[PDB]
């Protein structure tokens, strides 16, 4: 709740003073280093002109004339800056050294309100940035015991106005849930507060819940025995590690079985397509000797390739998904030495150990007897 | 050559200040359009001042300097050239001697020599001039001017020298014990960070009983006030061991003979050196 | 003159095997084992539909982004030399019916294969394979395989070798077909 | 064994650590770059010059072999021991551009491509073809192979290429560029191989294109033009004297007391760190201890005092060429 | 929330929980919305029903996987907004933007504020929606891409009477790990089971089965009827591949129409109502997947030697000419392979017939070396190495009658 | 000004929060090496929870933190990983996998035991 404070200040300034300031809004993910200079000017021709150029010319020029003018009343230039932390870089803090300059030695009031997520934002800034800071960090005070918890979903379920005959009856339901420990409505609220204990998380499934709702004495049903609270649970642990297991055949649980024991009793725990057909081959021999059909190595090869895109088998010594924008375009140009060797060569890492598969598996399965080693 | 824009475009220059703006203006590329010019033509004497920072920071790196070596070396032109680096067709070297104690006292009285009245003592310009051993005596001696009309001989020349151990005085008690532990840090473990650094800092005072304790946050403030004066170097490397991540490594740059000598003579204290 | 009535007569031989194959919502795939990529393929002229036969090279296909960008270049210019600046996307093989009103036939002629790199190959076969819900857009690919047709299936995707399939014919002609 | 295939697995034997020797390059003798190029240009031109010039004047007879070749489209590759510049700029221009020129009735112009070169681009030189017969580079030339066959058979521009076997030329992409111009029946391609794999440059598809024809031309050339572009001579004998001469007065005796320090004993493993403080108790030199570090990061970014803390100090530098320093600092 | 929830097979609680999302008031619907699922779960069929039955949304279809960089997903944005606005609304008049002036993340929030100013002359707030099919199948993907999107409306003015909706459809798992801070409502997409995926193809497969023209015309030759033959060569091949090709939708779908052809000519006047009878006569087409659908004597050679040398040490050649395999090939040098090529040849020196053999023999991407673009054979740091598996190798060195199994055993 | 607020951070988080620093601290003890895998953690976690199974008073906690209190729902093996990231205290390297990949604290020793202590 740090932009929704913050956004709940200025509806409430504007109500009243809605000629004294303006609103400049900034963000670190969108606006970078050169277009931190042009959003400034971009966003104070609109605001000039609301109450009652600037971005015009070059990069040099648009930052000349914005020193020009920061630096009977005045007008607050309140600046908004979120992910301040992307800004602080330790080469140089252009941006964050000017900003800063326009609240010491200049004299129109501006108000800069930084929203970042770094609990160590002193350390990040340099030795001229935090000598014209006035260091103050207000931290964002989080859920501490049960009781803040509850007053805050009790607040946001509670119709305060007369705009509807069932708001009599929608209050006494959920106060008469929400006072009672051994009702459904608090053991959600205390499974989530030891888990997540985040007020938007929890959110995302109250949500759906009154929507489905077709009449009010559907209402009063959901939200009593939460039949719906224990369906959503179940959707968003269904594509994991665990539920993708399920949607598999035999065929496809065969492979990582087998692949999961070569990887476990080498060293480091690698292993490609001809080591793992070596063991699902040895497999099907053992079990039919006390039909399975065998499949020849022509048709392992569309199963190998699936339970890869599956999120299954890892490369080894692979980076993935890179950090930013820079990293990927230099991965991108330079041909890495597993897409030259054969698929059948490919040394491959196992998302799953083998100690971990023989939980999520039951007993019924003629699968189980090689899963312990 | 460093008051230009590019390297390869200094043939352009020259044809800017040999032709006269009355005429045609050319483009020069490189030999080919500079040799033909002065084919018909005179004697072209060109001044090349720093000539080390025209390479391009083997091969394509002296380029330009070989260039102009071979346009001005081949007959049947007159072009000479005369450069000032900095430290069968090899140009003449001639390394210049530095100025002594008695080249620095004759280039004083011969550049002083205009004015009337001569302020200065023979016995103060000998001792600037073996002390500097041409930039640095003319520092020397208009610091003594600025300094003697300011608070207002033998004495005015060694006042220049002495107002541009001394380092470890100007700091407090607190900031010399956590300073005492740095450089402990440093010897019984060698390459060292600020997060070991303060952990041996702390277990170190708590033997003694001495002073209160610090947190995290604040250690970082000592360290700075030994830095902005010199004696603590804060770099950024790399690690050595499986975990070989970035992380901020300290490192200090003072004699440890004058560090054994500034914290004993308090007699206060004894096991943090 | 006889060596050079040879020569003459193999690339005559060639181009009318190649168009016999190419024109009699999948990918027409044709591989010619034994190709170095040195015959010049003519396409017909037919009424109310415009072909375009496209080359790529391994040396002007670096990345996902050029492949496409010099692709979209040749259309463009093939297409305004026979009869405003469009992106150079897939945009203009949708708009291609209401700029310049006749159908769309695409022709790409991949040059020396086993020169290219298999991860940017495989890339540009499931981009060009969203033009099929157009209906009035048909994208033929020519291989010019020079080793073997099993060396060029271990380096592909299983969905990129089932989506050939569906139109896929073998033309060996190397420097001693059958001598 | 010494030939055929059981001499390669008979000289790579496991050599032991105490059969191996430890001489480097301190017992050799120096030498400096006057002499070196005074001794080689006159071995060049006085040793074995008479079995030199009787065995070129051979190789001349040859020269009409040479003509008939490259008018029926053969391109010319030569190949031996030594150096091929002398051969080919004689053959190219004194006898294949007059013959040329007087068969199809100014001279043919001759393009001499250096390959030694390290720093030649594909981009300048079909720059001069261009001019001269009047990836852009690559389908500039295919448009030009199917023009210029119903063009009648005329050399209009001869291709002397120098050392195929340098940098440049290995590169791939300035390969596949020239076989291309070789197609050409106007066009006349004159190589010339140095290096024992030049057969593994080209393959199938580049040797149809190319149509080379092999010469062994063994005329064992000392190549001096080609010796010129690296570092024969490759811590600096010669330039370390003009360190100290640019240097101060009080420099040079920082440095001459740690000369004679070192080569005491070279057994001395050399100067500790506090023994260098003890030199200056004796003689006034320094100022203080801390003015240590002022005089030590100086000299070691000239290369003349390598450290080695076990803070004991040892450049990597013998004693027999050290001593003839002390004589000029002196 | 009034809206009409479709009727999707096997999809009631992914149907429902588009509808409680998606509407046409901004006040009760989230900026974010990811519709997370593999392939083969119904993401785009749940999307496409949802969005006809409602006329009265406005939904705009983005493919990111067309674009490849980032770059022009920038400049598709801008393009389909104006455009969609523009026969959404053409009683207003409004100015046309350059939609190629967008290469920036902060030109994105220019452009479109620029186009929201001309369009205050609504009475009622309209949503649009930017249905984004397939965000992490992007090329030039990175983590700091999708920070960038889940801030756009924080830029936005509030008082706008068009408010944008971002809809992002994933594909893998960990994708959308990296942002479960964020507090998205996520909905999920499971996949099918052995008793969905057979009832999604019949109810898709069967009105474009029994219509084709080698079905009609085989009855010839020789509409309740034609259903149950359809419905049962569905089951069948399912039945026979569900191993081979899992639960993927695709990888069905491609069986079925290369094994229709080949099961209509094989039914006869006898095997239309007899199904035992038409199961033996067609056993070569679920038995298997049925696949999908000259090298010289010197190249020949050059291969046997090169696999020794990238899997057998050089140390002790002087022993034989005078599972190792199961790992990644060693990289030998050139002198190195000439010897041992030169023993296992049958009664030769190294002409340039041997190198011109080496030489193609890296054409076909058969060895592989320590460079891939711009390779330089004449330097000596670069090394060879095999590039085949030990089954290709095998069959070349039994053509030649040449041992191969005997070095490594 | 001179507060570190990184101590009550760490108290007032949840208990799958304080888990994963306890898991990760407990990892230390034991091998001392500053790089612990994200495959060691999970593998220390579950460790810790079959200590006492036998027992009533330790298995009310095995239904949520791998069923939430559901049949339904299978047995579990991502919010509280990227929540101390973003806040300067975790670090995880750029890497594809999740069990080799390895995690570094970037706060220190001394003042993250203290918190763990608290609860
Ligand atoms: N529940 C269903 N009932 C009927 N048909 C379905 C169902 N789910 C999916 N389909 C069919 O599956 C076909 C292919 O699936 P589709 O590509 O649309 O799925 P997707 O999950 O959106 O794909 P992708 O991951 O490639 O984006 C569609 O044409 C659709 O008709
Ligand atoms: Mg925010
Ligand atoms: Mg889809």
């Amino acid at each position: 709740y740090k932009t929704y404070l913050l956004d709940y200040e200025l509806s409430l300034l504007q109500q009243s003073y809605k000629e004294q300031f303006i609103t400049i809004r900034l963000n670190g993910f969108i606006h970078s280093e050169q277009t931190a200079i042009n959003g400034i000017a971009t966003q104070l021709e609109q605001q000039l002109q609301k109450i009652h150029t600037i971005s015009s010319g070059s990069l040099t020029e648009v930052f000349e004339k914005i020193l020009l003018l920061l630096d009977i009343t005045k007008i607050t230039v309140v600046f908004i800056f979120d992910e301040i932390d992307t800004f602080a870089g330790p080469v140089r803090q252009t941006l964050l050294y000017n900003l800063f300059d326009m609240v010491e030695h200049s004299r129109v009031p501006v108000c800069i309100f930084g929203c970042t997520t770094k609990l160590n934002i002193l350390e990040y800034l340099e030795k001229r940035v935090k000598s014209r800071f006035s260091q103050r960090v207000i931290y964002m005070p989080q859920i501490q015991n049960l009781d803040d918890m509850v007053d805050a979903v009790r607040n946001l379920l509670t119709v305060r106005s007369e705009i509807s005959p069932w708001v009599s009856q929608w209050n006494e339901t959920l106060e008469k849930e929400l006072s009672d420990p051994r009702s459904n409505l608090n053991r959600h609220i205390r499974m989530n507060f030891e888990t997540f204990r985040s007020l938007p998380t929890l959110k995302n499934s109250i949500i759906p819940l009154v929507a489905t709702s077709k009449n009010f004495g559907s209402l009063c049903t959901a939200i009593k025995s939460c039949s719906f609270l224990d369906i959503y649970n179940k959707n968003q642990l269904s594509n994991n590690l665990t539920g993708r297991l399920q949607s598999l055949s035999d065929l496809e649980l065969a492979i990582l079985i087998s692949a999961a024991r070569v990887a476990l009793r080498a060293k480091d725990g690698s292993f490609n397509f001809n080591l793992a057909y070596a063991e699902y081959e040895k497999m099907i021999k053992a079990i039919n000797s006390r039909t399975i059909k065998l499949w020849l190595k022509k048709d392992v090869k569309n199963v190998w390739e699936n339970l890869v895109q599956l999120d299954f088998f890892t490369e080894k010594s692979a980076v993935g998904l890179r950090d930013n924008a820079t990293a990927a375009f230099y991965a991108s140009n330079y041909q890495f030495q597993g897409t030259m060797i054969p698929f059948d060569l490919r040394s491959y890492q196992m998302q799953i150990i083998l100690q971990e598969l023989r939980r999520i598996i039951p007993k019924s399965n003629m699968y189980y007897s090689w899963t312990q080693l | 050559c460093i008051s230009l824009g590019e390297p390869s475009s200094i043939f352009q220059k020259i044809f800017d200040s040999f032709q006269d703006l009355n005429g045609p203006t050319l483009q020069i590329k490189n030999m080919q359009h500079l040799q033909k010019f002065l084919e018909p033509y005179t004697t072209f004497v060109v001044v090349l001042d720093e000539m080390d920072r025209l390479l391009h920071a083997e091969t394509q790196s002296v380029r330009t300097i070989l260039e102009l070596f071979l346009l001005a070396k081949l007959p049947t032109v007159s072009f000479v050239l005369i450069g000032m680096a900095n430290s069968g067709l090899l140009p003449q070297t001639i390394v210049f001697q530095p100025y002594t104690a008695e080249q620095m006292y004759e280039i004083v009285i011969q550049k002083m020599s205009s004015l009337p009245t001569i302020i200065f003592q023979p016995m103060a310009i000998k001792f600037a001039a073996k002390k500097c051993a041409l930039r640095k005596l003319f520092d020397v001696l208009r610091g003594s001017i600025e300094i003697y009309e300011l608070e207002k001989g033998l004495n005015y020349i060694a006042k220049v020298f002495s107002k541009f151990r001394t380092r470890i005085a100007k700091l407090n008690i607190q900031q010399k014990l956590i300073l005492c532990t740095i450089i402990q840090s440093l010897k019984l473990n060698s390459d060292a960070t600020i997060d070991e650094s303060f952990d041996h800092y702390i277990k170190a005072i708590t033997k003694t009983d001495t002073l209160a304790p610090l947190q995290r946050n604040e250690f970082l403030e000592i360290c700075t006030i030994l830095e902005t004066c010199g004696l603590v170097s804060i770099k950024k490397t790399k690690c050595k061991g499986k975990t070989k991540r970035f992380v901020d490594k300290i490192d200090v740059d003072l004699d440890m003979r004058e560090f054994y000598d500034e914290m004993t003579k308090i007699s206060i204290l004894k096991p943090f050196l | 003159d006889q060596v050079d009535h040879i020569i003459d007569n193999i690339e005559a031989d060639l181009k009318a095997e190649i168009s016999d194959l190419l024109y009699s919502r999948c990918f027409n795939t044709i591989f010619l084992l034994g190709s170095d990529s040195t015959t010049k393929i003519e396409l017909k002229d037919e009424s109310s539909r415009y072909n375009v036969l496209i080359e790529l090279t391994p040396k002007e296909s670096p990345n996902v982004r050029m492949m496409l960008r010099r692709s979209m270049y040749k259309l463009y210019s093939a297409a305004d030399a026979e009869e405003n600046d469009v992106s150079y996307d897939l945009s203009l093989v949708e708009n291609f019916k209401r700029l310049f009103g006749k159908d769309l036939a695409m022709v790409f002629n991949f040059k020396d294969v086993d020169s290219i790199n298999f991860n940017t190959l495989d890339n540009f076969i499931i981009l060009l394979k969203s033009a099929f819900k157009y209906d009035h857009v048909k994208i033929s690919l020519i291989f010019n395989i020079n080793t073997n047709l099993s060396n060029i299936e271990k380096n592909l995707r299983q969905s990129t070798i089932r989506l050939l399939k569906r139109n896929y014919h073998k033309l060996d002609v190397s420097s001693n077909k059958g001598f | 064994f010494l030939d055929t295939f059981e001499g390669y697995f008979d000289q790579r034997k496991i050599v032991r650590t105490n059969a191996k020797s430890r001489h480097t390059m301190s017992m050799a003798p120096d030498v400096t770059r006057e002499e070196f190029s005074l001794v080689s240009n006159f071995f060049n031109e006085n040793f074995q010059k008479r079995p030199r010039q009787k065995l070129f004047e051979i190789q001349k007879k040859m020269f009409p072999q040479y003509w008939f070749e490259l008018t029926q489209g053969f391109s010319l590759l030569f190949y031996g021991v030594g150096s091929k510049r002398n051969f080919l700029e004689e053959f190219a221009i004194d006898y294949l551009s007059p013959k040329i020129a007087y068969s199809q009735l100014n001279s043919i112009p001759c393009l001499i491509l250096n390959g030694y070169n390290p720093s030649c681009n594909y981009r300048d030189v079909f720059k001069e073809i261009t001019d001269l017969l009047v990836n852009h580079v690559i389908l500039q030339i295919q448009k030009m192979i199917d023009f210029y066959k119903n063009q009648p058979l005329d050399i209009k521009l001869i291709l002397v290429v120098h050392n195929l076997d340098g940098p440049s030329i290995r590169k791939n992409t300035f390969q596949t560029m020239l076989s291309f111009l070789s197609v050409i029946r106007q066009i006349a391609i004159v190589a010339s191989t140095d290096h024992i794999y030049a057969p593994l440059l080209w393959d199938n598809m580049k040797a149809q294109n190319y149509n080379f024809v092999f010469h062994d031309i063994s005329n064992f050339e000392p190549s001096t033009v080609e010796s010129t572009f690296q570092d024969v001579m490759k811590s600096g004998a010669e330039g370390a004297k003009y360190v100290l001469q640019s240097l101060t007065v009080n420099s040079k005796k920082m440095y001459k007391l740690l000369i004679e320090t070192q080569m005491q004993n070279m057994q001395r493993t050399g100067v500790e760190l506090k023994l260098f403080n003890h030199l200056c108790a004796a003689d006034f030199i320094a100022s203080n201890e801390i003015a240590l570090r002022s005089m030590l990061r100086e000299f070691i970014e000239h290369k003349m005092a390598n450290i080695t803390k076990n803070e004991i100090i040892w450049v990597p530098y013998t004693y027999a060429e050290l001593e003839k320093l002390l004589k000029t600092v002196l | 929330m009034n809206v009409t929830t479709p009727e999707v097979a096997f999809r009631e609680y992914q149907t429902n929980c588009l509808a409680s999302y998606i509407s046409a008031d901004p006040d009760i619907t989230p900026s974010n919305l990811i519709l997370q699922g593999y392939s083969g779960t119904g993401k785009t069929y749940t999307l496409k029903k949802y969005f006809n039955a409602n006329p009265n949304l406005h939904a705009v279809w983005l493919e990111p996987v067309e674009l490849v960089s980032w770059k022009p997903l920038l400049q598709a944005i801008a393009r389909t907004v104006q455009y969609k606005l523009k026969t959404l609304y053409p009683n207003i008049p409004t100015t046309d933007y350059d939609p190629l002036q967008v290469e920036e993340p902060f030109l994105l929030v220019k452009t479109l504020h620029n186009i929201f100013v001309q369009y205050e002359s609504l009475q009622e707030k309209t949503c649009l929606f930017l249905i984004l099919d397939g965000f992490d199948s992007l090329q030039d993907l990175d983590a700091a891409l999708f920070n960038k999107y889940i801030k756009l409306n924080e830029l936005l003015p509030k008082d706008s009477k068009i408010n944008i909706k971002f809809i992002y459809t994933m594909l893998e798992t960990s994708f959308l790990q990296r942002y479960s801070t964020h507090c998205i409502p996520t909905v999920m997409f499971p996949r099918y089971n052995v008793d969905e995926v057979s009832t999604i193809l019949v109810m898709s497969r069967c009105g474009e089965l029994m219509e084709d023209s080698c079905l009609r015309k085989r009855i010839i030759e020789e509409d309740d009827q034609f259903q149950n033959v359809a419905a049962n060569f569905i089951h069948l091949i399912v039945q026979a591949f569900h191993s081979y090709t899992g639960n993927d939708i695709f990888a069905l779908n491609d069986l079925i129409d290369f094994k229709w052809p080949k099961y209509v000519s094989r039914i006869t006047k006898e095997n239309i109502f007899e199904p035992l009878a038409l199961y033996k006569s067609a056993i070569k087409l679920f038995l298997s997947t049925d696949d999908n659908l000259d090298l010289s004597i010197i190249s020949k050679y050059l291969l046997i030697a090169s696999y020794i040398c990238s899997y057998l040490e050089p140390r002790y050649d002087a022993s034989i000419f005078s599972n190792p395999r199961y790992l990644q090939p060693s990289l030998f040098a050139i002198e190195r392979l000439l010897a041992i090529f030169q023993a296992i040849f049958p009664i030769m020196k190294a002409n340039i017939e041997v190198f011109q053999n080496l030489s193609e023999l890296h054409t076909l991407k058969l060895i592989a070396t320590t460079m891939n673009k711009n390779i330089d054979y004449l330097s000596p740091k670069v090394r060879w190495k095999v590039n085949v598996p030990w089954e290709i190798i095998k069959e070349i060195s039994e053509s030649v009658h040449f041992n191969i199994s005997d070095y490594f055993s | 000004t001179l507060n570190s607020h990184v101590i009550t951070f760490m108290t007032r988080l949840s208990f799958t929060a304080k888990l994963f620093i306890y898991a990760l601290l407990n990892l230390m003890k034991k091998n001392g090496s500053q790089e612990q895998e994200l495959g060691d953690i999970v593998d220390e976690i579950k460790l810790l929870i079959e200590v006492n199974g036998s027992n009533k008073f330790v298995m009310e906690i095995a239904k949520t933190l791998f069923q939430q209190g559901s049949d339904n729902i299978s047995e579990q093996l991502d919010f509280v990983l990227n929540q101390l990231l973003d806040a300067g205290i975790l670090f995880k390297q750029t890497m594809k996998n999740d069990r080799i990949c390895c995690v570094k604290l970037n706060i220190s020793v001394e003042e993250a035991k203290r918190a763990m202590n608290e609860d």
